[PDB]
């Protein structure tokens, strides 16, 4: 089960990783057996920003 | 889950997420019905000594 616990948090950033207390539900557990032992972002956008 | 008690309507919330639901000690406390996923109130039945 790849868990990912996600919480679109709708505060502001004054600061990143603000101070104070955000709880993450999880949002999709995906079942599959699979060893990750690496990982990287996209920002494939065409227009990447 | 299998058990006896009393089943009545709760003001509880349970989180979309939110399956089951225990108490503080291990007694399912509340259960979401599985179709109409409904918050239930499980609480045993009023037993007592005579
Ligand atoms: C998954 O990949 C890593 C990295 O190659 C490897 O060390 C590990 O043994 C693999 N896991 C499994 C399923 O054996």
């Amino acid at each position: 089960y790849f868990k990912i616990y996600s919480k679109h948090t709708p505060i502001n950033l004054g600061r990143d990783l603000p101070q104070g207390f955000s709880a993450l539900e999880p949002l999709v557990d995906l079942p599959i057996g699979i060893n990750i032992t690496r990982f990287q972002t996209l920002l494939a956008l065409h227009r990447s920003y | 889950l299998t058990g006896t008690g009393v089943l009545t309507e709760s003001n509880k919330k349970f989180l979309p997420f939110q399956q089951f639901g225990r108490d503080i000690a291990d007694t399912t406390d509340a259960v979401r019905d599985p179709q109409t996923l409904e918050i239930l109130d499980i609480t045993p039945c009023s037993f007592g000594g005579v």
